[PDB]
């Protein structure tokens, strides 16, 4: 999960060869879908991405406190000083064939947290097993291999 | 845990054929060739080379699921010409090109070392 | 019997780019016959067209210059093969989906080259043989 | 731990259908966090300073 | 059988892609056409003749996508202001499996009445439509893997002139509200039909502010270009609407609680930073900023109350609806159509 | 014009859970609530002396990273001493439909 | 927790440079960006590795695995 | 000179980086070359650890994972054998390398355990292999752990031969830059703009190596991708020119395996 109510699950993992890459040989540690932005209106996710990218390229902690004077245009100006497209887009190539991609891609660092739910603690199956003393029906509990 | 072993990506199991050729029943002079333990690296190269032969009509490949290392290639050529022969010519041309590339790179690197 | 079903010379008035960035729509009038007009969608990036230009427009039923490719797979062109397409400079393949009767002496025909639309308006005798279902449009600048 | 040592409970029936104690009120400005509240049957009834 | 219409359809990013594919702008070269035709598992080995034979063979997205559609399927749909030669590329015409004209989007491959899915199921059968789902998904996903798609903060930004008209509209609505307040404070305002004077004042204020927000949103939406990603998603029909664009770009609007503006929690005010007997919009829960600009503390507080209301709504009425549902199903559980048709 | 007091700072109208979201005012409020809930299930160094304690369960993260964008209030919750996540490069895109 | 040996993104190695990076910060009194670029860290992912590291190994080290209280 | 084949122009080189242009080549070939250069070149890395004494503040698999990524010299890796092929039980002398690590914190001030303290005790048989890769000025290399007064660590390491398609530890290339067509003459990318697309997007360093297009020229609808600009950096184990050459050799061997299998199958069909 990210710090703006955007959580999900890993659905597949790829190796560095099938990952789309930029002209500089950088590769995304993860890829999320853009169909999650509009209905949630989490513009703060995009602003955090932009500001974190600028801070990584520059090398100083970037303030993000509420009710302050930082604006989007200011950080975009500070971004263009370094040599990237101001709205955070970048040119990326396909990993399989090596061609160019028609549309540019929003790209940058963010902060993520690994939540407490693992699939290894939720997986359960049962063919047969112990019953109950009174009702003689399959017991309750995953750690007690119940139904 | 259900994570399969990684070495299944580059070691064939016993009783596995690296190639399997099957005639295609829809178009004349068409074959479907399954490669095992291989990915886009080889299929893209072979298809791009097979597209340069004026006697080759159709040449296309696919990787059905990104869990398994295998892919399918499909070839269709003109009458009086065998798709296996086309594959052999493509492989020969690729090998010659790679050899020339290696010789050129070695010459350039040695020249740079002399200039280093 | 020659393959060419229709032949004329038109002159374009204006070009309509619209929202697209590759395709444009043009309208043109026939300089020979007064009752023939053309509305056409074209790929400008290949065949740029300006206003007030004269273009030769042909509708043919086959590209073989001498007498079953409808149900046969299209094969890439070969060196040493000559055809009707070697003369003109812009060739498109399409199918017709509507024959409209505007009045007694005028009819219109609609063609769809893979989503690119064309309307041809003309006299009955000029467009008599355009009852075909598949056709090649050839344009020479 | 920080959030747990700073928690207040309103002893009304958590299935009680009284909406007014649940909602945020004009007097909570600066004394109660408006964002942070549980979800479910303890919505609004559990407060964090 | 609850509403006699499809419950499944093309959704999310396949829907966002099947629309970018079928624009008149999109042309395809030879190699990609070969790979795409191989991907369709029901292909018959025949290569469609291109649409631009000379001076370079090209294929239109409609042509390749027509391969997935079975043969014998016919569809006609006329939208607003579309003629038999559509200039806006609206509507849809499919004759014997071929897309004649029309972009495909939520009204065609979605879960709607009279769409492609419904006619395919009612003409061929469930198995053919089941094949169709996967054919379309495979083709469109293969193409979208090489096209690309994204979304960024640059899609919520509007040009300066649009900002100017936005602020001017907000200002004029504020002036109208102030004038109504001045009229009512001099005992000149007339009570509306069967409805108190205070209610009349409140009704006027609410209507003015809502119309202001709507108009500003529509200006900001009309400004946007066609290569905007949020606009593309909204046009395709996959995620969002014009309200979302308005709030992220134009202005948030008027926060309410229980169908009314923010009432007086304290005595004769709403927050310690105001003065007694204040009826201005900014003091009664009006947010004239946007999510791109930033919210000031008071409108932030009012927005928080507005959200809390809906949170409570869900959290409890889940349980109430559950009880009602159980009682309904238990009441009717033993009713059956017999062989007498009774 | 007859003021009697002043606000020391508006940011303090927020608790301890929501003092870690960056730019919270650019967000819909239920989103702030949801993250205030989910901020209590991240994995991180719960104490710097977890080595001894025999707790019923414990989770520890190998390499924690302090965020690149920090609110000013974090300097009092000590979130740059015991972080609960990592800075991940993210590309927002459509890629293969997975 | 000791510095990661490799970069999670571009495969590079940053583990050995931590000791020399700490030197430039107080012996030479340089800023963080110039110090990060002085060691060949040019992609911003390597800068991410070095810049945002919490060194927790100096706290466990003043401590023993025997007798923590509560 | 081979004028019928791929051409190469090296502009820059060093111990780590090679910067060059590859011309008169398809795009598929260059893409496959880079995929092989990253994924399928063998190298030597630690693949098993066993520990005797651990009085540190870290775990055991923690230090194992830290050790599994340290880079070691693998120039002559062609003379080792895959441990799944060697007839020896467990690890061979011909199908493995063995090192030992010992450290003890006698002093009051904390003592760092670097990677210069790995000592090789097996027999190398005159092969240049197994040496740790050291690239810093002080020579300490990868720092591994930390010690206090009265803490000791003792363990033994077995390093083997493999590729990067099974773990990221065997990869010899860090990151390789791959660019082409900086003027967008072919119209492969479509730009996103607010007012003027030609100004918002910066210019690549490579524009100086091609001539800008002229507004009077119609779109050239016959060109193909032919010139690529690459840059390759190595982790340190293998020299970079050897990385390129071995990538080409591996691609050749894969195609030759395809050819041999096809010839075998044709002989089978003859029967």
């Amino acid at each position: 999960a990210s710090r703006h109510g955007q959580k999900g699950t890993i659905g597949i993992t790829y190796r560095r060869e099938d990952m789309p890459f930029t002209a500089e040989g950088i590769v995304p540690d993860l890829i999320i879908n853009p169909h999650a932005i509009p209905s949630r209106m989490t513009v703060a996710h995009l602003i955090e991405c932009l500001l974190s990218k600028v801070a990584a390229l520059s090398g100083n902690e970037g303030d993000a406190s509420p009710f302050t004077d930082i604006t989007v245009e200011g950080i975009s100006k500070l971004l263009r000083e370094h040599g990237y497209q101001s709205r955070g887009f970048e040119v990326m190539y396909n990993g399989h064939t090596g061609k160019k991609l028609m549309a540019q891609i929003f790209f940058g660092p963010t902060y993520y947290q690994r939540l407490r739910h693992m699939v290894d603690d939720k997986i359960h199956a049962r063919a047969r097993g112990p019953m109950q003393v009174l009702t003689r029906q399959p017991v309750e509990g995953r750690s007690r291999d119940g139904g | 845990m259900n994570a399969p072993d990684r070495f299944e990506l580059f070691l064939l199991g016993e009783g596995e054929s690296k190639l399997k050729i099957d005639p295609d029943t829809k178009a004349p002079n068409a074959v479907v060739i399954t490669f095992e333990k291989e990915d886009h690296t080889l299929g893209n190269l072979i298809r791009a080379e097979l597209l340069n032969d004026r006697k080759v009509l159709f040449a296309a490949y696919k990787v059905e699921h990104p869990f398994f290392a295998r892919f399918k290639l499909r070839i269709q050529t003109t009458e009086g010409y065998d798709p296996k022969d086309a594959l052999k010519n493509a492989c020969n041309s690729i090998i010659n090109k790679l050899g020339a590339l290696k010789t050129n790179f070695e010459t350039e690197w040695n020249l740079q070392t002399l200039a280093a | 019997m020659s393959n060419t079903l229709f032949d004329d010379i038109f002159q374009v008035s204006e070009v309509d780019p619209g929202r697209y960035n590759k395709v444009c729509r043009i309208e043109a009038a026939s300089t020979t016959q007064d009752q023939c007009k053309l509305t056409l969608d074209i790929n400008v990036e290949l065949f740029p067209v300006a206003a007030q230009d004269s273009l030769t427009v042909t509708i043919a039923s086959s590209l073989n210059l001498e007498d079953s490719s409808a149900t046969r797979s299209w094969r890439p062109p070969q060196a040493g093969d000559r055809s009707l397409a070697d003369d003109y400079d812009y060739v498109m393949y399409g199918t017709a989906y509507k024959f409209e009767e505007v009045s007694k002496d005028l009819i219109a025909v609609y063609y769809s080259f893979g989503g690119l639309l064309m309307r041809l308006e003309g006299n009955y005798r000029n467009l008599n043989n355009l009852k075909q279902e598949n056709a090649y449009l050839l344009i020479r600048r | 731990t920080l959030s747990h040592l700073r928690r207040t409970n309103t002893p009304i029936g958590r299935d009680g259908k009284l909406a007014k104690p649940r909602q945020l009120h004009n007097t909570h400005w600066g004394l109660v966090c408006p964002a942070e509240t549980p979800e479910g049957q303890a919505c609004g009834l559990v407060k964090n300073l | 059988p609850q509403s006699n219409k499809p419950c499944m359809g093309i959704v999310q990013d396949t829907l966002c892609g099947i629309r970018k594919l079928t624009l008149r702008d999109t042309f395809i070269e030879l190699d990609q056409v070969l790979n795409m035709l191989y991907w369709v598992p029901d292909w018959d080995g025949v290569i469609p003749t291109p649409a631009i034979i000379k001076p370079k063979p090209l294929w239109s997205g409609k042509q390749i996508l027509s391969v997935a559609i079975p043969n014998g399927i016919h569809l006609q749909r006329f939208d607003e202001g579309t003629t038999l030669l559509s200039p806006k590329d609206n509507g849809m015409l499919i004759i014997d499996g071929q897309i004649i004209f029309g972009v495909v989007e939520k009204k065609t491959v979605g879960s709607s009445n009279g769409g492609l899915i419904h006619v395919v199921t009612r003409e061929k059968g469930p198995q053919v439509c089941a094949k169709l789902f996967g054919n379309i998904q495979k083709v469109v996903n293969f193409w979208l893997l090489h096209n690309g798609f994204s979304t960024g903060i640059g899609d919520t930004i509007a040009d300066g002139p649009t900002m100017r008209e936005i602020t001017e509209t907000i200002a004029e609505a504020k002036k109208k509200v102030l004038d109504v307040t001045k009229e009512a404070q001099a005992n000149l305002l007339t009570a509306k039909h069967g409805m108190t004077l205070r209610e009349s004042f409140e009704d006027n204020v609410v209507r003015f502010l809502n119309e202001a927000r709507d108009k500003a949103g529509r200006l900001a939406e009309v400004n946007l270009k066609d290569l905007n990603n949020v606009k593309q998603m909204v046009m395709a029909g996959s995620k969002g609407s014009f309200i979302n664009i308005a709030q992220m770009s134009a202005c948030v609007g008027q926060q309410s609680v229980e169908g009314k503006r923010i009432a007086f929690g304290f005595v004769d005010r709403t927050l310690p930073h105001f003065s007694k007997d204040d009826y201005s919009p900014e003091s009664k829960g009006f947010v004239e900023n946007s999510y791109l600009r930033g919210l000031t503390p008071q409108e932030f507080f009012f927005h928080a109350m507005g959200g809390r209301e809906g949170l409570i709504d869900t959290a409890v009425k889940t349980a109430e609806t559950g009880y009602i549902q159980r009682r309904l199903v238990k009441a009717l559980e033993d009713i059956m159509v017999h062989y007498d048709n009774t | 014009t007859t003021f009697t007091h002043c606000e020391i700072h508006p940011s303090m109208i927020l608790g301890v859970a929501a003092s870690i979201i960056p730019f919270p005012d650019h967000n819909q409020s239920p989103r702030n609530t949801y993250q205030s809930a989910m901020g209590k299930q991240a994995m991180g160094v719960f104490l710097t002396n977890y080595n001894v304690r025999m707790d019923t369960m414990a989770n520890i993260l190998y390499y924690p990273q302090k965020p690149l964008g920090t609110t000013r209030a974090m300097e009092y919750l000590k979130f740059r001493e015991l972080p609960a996540g990592q800075n991940a490069i993210v590309a927002i895109a459509c890629y293969s439909g997975y | 927790m000791i510095v990661p040996v490799r970069c999670f993104s571009c495969g590079k190695v940053v583990g050995d440079k931590w000791e020399s990076y700490l030197n430039l910060l107080q012996e030479d009194e340089l800023d963080e960006g110039t110090a990060l670029s002085r060691l060949g860290l040019k992609r911003y992912c390597c800068r991410r590795m070095i810049l945002t590291h919490v060194d927790l190994i100096e706290k466990f080290l003043r401590y023993n695995p025997l007798e923590k209280r509560d | 000179m081979s004028e019928e084949g791929p051409q190469v122009k090296i502009r820059e080189a060093s111990k780590d980086n090679v910067d060059f242009i590859l011309s008169n080549v398809d795009l598929a070939m260059a893409n496959s070359l880079r995929r092989v250069m990253i994924a399928e070149i063998p190298t030597l890395a630690i693949d098993s650890v066993e520990v005797e004494t651990n009085t540190t503040v870290l775990a055991d698999e923690f230090i194992a994972h830290r050790l599994g990524l340290i880079p070691l010299q693998s120039m002559d890796i062609e003379q080792l054998e895959y441990s799944r092929d060697c007839f020896c039980e467990d690890h061979c002398d011909k199908c493995s390398v063995v090192l030992t690590l010992q450290a003890f914190g006698e002093s009051e001030s904390t003592t760092n355990v670097y990677s210069k303290d790995l000592v090789i005790v097996s027999n190398l048989m005159g092969r240049n292999i197994g040496h740790p890769i050291i690239q810093d000025k002080e020579g300490n290399g990868v720092l591994i752990c930390k010690l206090r007064k009265g803490q000791e660590l003792k363990l033994t390491c077995v390093a083997k031969k493999g590729i990067a398609k099974e773990h990221a530890k065997w990869g010899p290339a860090a990151a390789i830059e791959f660019e082409y067509d900086p003027w967008n003459k072919l119209k492969h990318t479509d730009y996103w703009y607010e007012q003027d697309s030609a100004k918002e997007w910066p210019q690549s360093k490579n524009c100086e190596y091609e001539d800008p297009p002229n507004e009077g020229d119609p779109f050239d609808y016959k060109a193909q991708a032919d010139t690529f600009y690459m840059n390759v950096e190595s982790v340190g184990s293998i020299p970079v020119d050897q990385v390129v050459v071995r990538g080409i050799d591996t691609l050749q061997k894969k195609v030759a395996s395809i050819l041999l299998a096809l010839t075998q199958m044709d002989q089978d069909k003859v029967n």
